[PDB]
């Protein structure tokens, strides 16, 4: 599927924010995707990769990434203070069907909103 | 996939009216919008807790597995017309729901 | 913000055979999705010919699957729904919806809509 | 909160395959939550690890990971055939707030349901 400019509407802790991301082309030196937040500075950039591997000899497994950083800015100019790093990896098998596939995302992105998770991400009390 | 509602209640202006509608499966979310008499419907609550996107706090719903509330507050003068009902089921085809009528 | 969907849709024949078009006014149209509201005449609503941003990936109910086409330009902030063939059904008047790119379920603000008939 | 059941819901293509979890305890060697799958044997079931780190000597700043991994076997008992190994690691600073925590949890939870990634998964489309 081409890379469009995908939007996010209704996120936050009260589903307020929204964000708008542009692509910016995919680099043939790893074979990655790139999109990103249009901003006056690259560093203050919202930024969100997704990659899939050649399952070559070396590995025989398909891999699936998925990282998002977004960092945030205080006040010359606005510098970098603190990241958010979120990674996302997958993993699976050469004759994995797609029943097991659409099982795992789909389960991962309902469990993403199950309290417990909410709970753990937000306050970091350990369950 | 199939939903309904209760359909032509008349009430008076303040005090309490409420009306809800059916599940017959079971959905993840059940959004539902107001239309005006003449045209144009607007949204309101769009996620069965958040309060809504311009209703002035009124405007609330509570979600359960069939129940979904829709209470509106104790000010209800004006506020005509229909409202109607959503589901999203994580599975592409959309369904809707029938109308109502207020007073 | 303010949606208009002035265009044709007369009353024809069962034939099919006529366009609908939809403009923004001051809203940023290039990266946003885009929907269509079958109103029926008397009560109902139902979902139909849904696209995302981009111009790539389209949608469609199982009951006009492959009878409907969308076609979506970014210049002169544009859609173009393709009214091909009529069963002497759906002579219902049509809205035009907005929503955002992944919460592509449910809409949100919308303008007035333009009617047809068979 | 604690480990309650937990019970998913539409999940797959239909929507029509509903998952339910009762909590299995944790493990005291090293702080990791575990979930299990009601109904069938062990080891033929589904798992949900949840853990929240601290602060160390070496890594200074927030680490909460989700592991989850679920063979499917076939056919006296079924035996393991392969496995879908799928995590998810964050990092946040001890400076960092609520506000942004969130932002970032609920944007990708909205993330893993858009048509590229769904594209990207079900299928292996890269990218292009």
């Amino acid at each position: 599927a081409k890379l469009e400019t995908v939007t996010l509407g209704n996120i936050g802790k009260d589903g307020k924010q929204t964000l708008v991301l542009n692509p910016r082309g995919v680099n043939p030196t790893n074979g990655v995707a790139s999109l990103s937040q249009a901003g006056a500075v690259p560093a203050l950039e919202k930024r969100v990769t997704v990659s899939v591997s050649q399952p070559s000899r070396n590995r025989k497994n398909y891999k699936v990434q998925v990282k998002i950083q977004n960092p945030t800015a205080c006040t010359c100019d606005p510098s970098v203070t603190r990241q958010a790093y979120a990674d996302v990896t997958f993993s699976f098998t050469q004759y994995s069907t797609d029943e097991e596939r659409a099982f795992v995302r789909t389960e991962l992105a309902a469990l993403l909103a199950s309290p417990l998770l909410i709970d753990a991400i937000d306050q970091l009390n350990p369950a | 996939v199939l939903t309904q509602s209760p359909a032509i209640m008349s009430e008076s202006p303040g005090e309490k009216v409420t009306m809800t509608c059916s599940a017959s499966s079971s959905v993840s979310y059940m959004y539902w919008y107001q239309q005006m008499p003449g045209s144009s419907p607007r949204l309101l609550i769009y996620d069965t807790s958040n309060l809504a996107s311009g209703v002035p706090v009124r405007f609330s719903g509570s979600g359960s597995g069939t129940s979904y509330s829709l209470t509106i507050s104790r000010m209800e003068a004006e506020d005509a017309a229909t409202y109607y009902c959503q589901q999203w089921s994580n599975y592409p085809p959309l369904t809707f729901g029938a109308g109502t009528k207020l007073e | 913000e303010v949606q208009l969907v002035e265009s044709g849709g007369d009353l024809v024949k069962p034939g099919g055979s006529l366009k609908l078009s939809c403009a923004a006014s001051g809203f940023t149209f290039s990266s946003y999705g885009m929907s269509w509201v079958r109103q029926t005449p008397d009560k109902r609503l139902e979902w139909v010919a849904t696209i995302s941003t981009g111009g790539s990936y389209t949608d469609y109910p199982d009951s006009v699957k492959g009878r409907f086409t969308i076609s979506r330009d970014n210049a002169k902030n544009t859609l173009y729904l393709q009214m091909s063939s009529l069963k002497s059904e759906d002579t219902a008047m049509y809205y035009c919806g907005r929503t955002f790119t992944v919460p592509y379920w449910y809409f949100d603000v919308w303008g007035t809509g333009t009617t047809v008939t068979v």
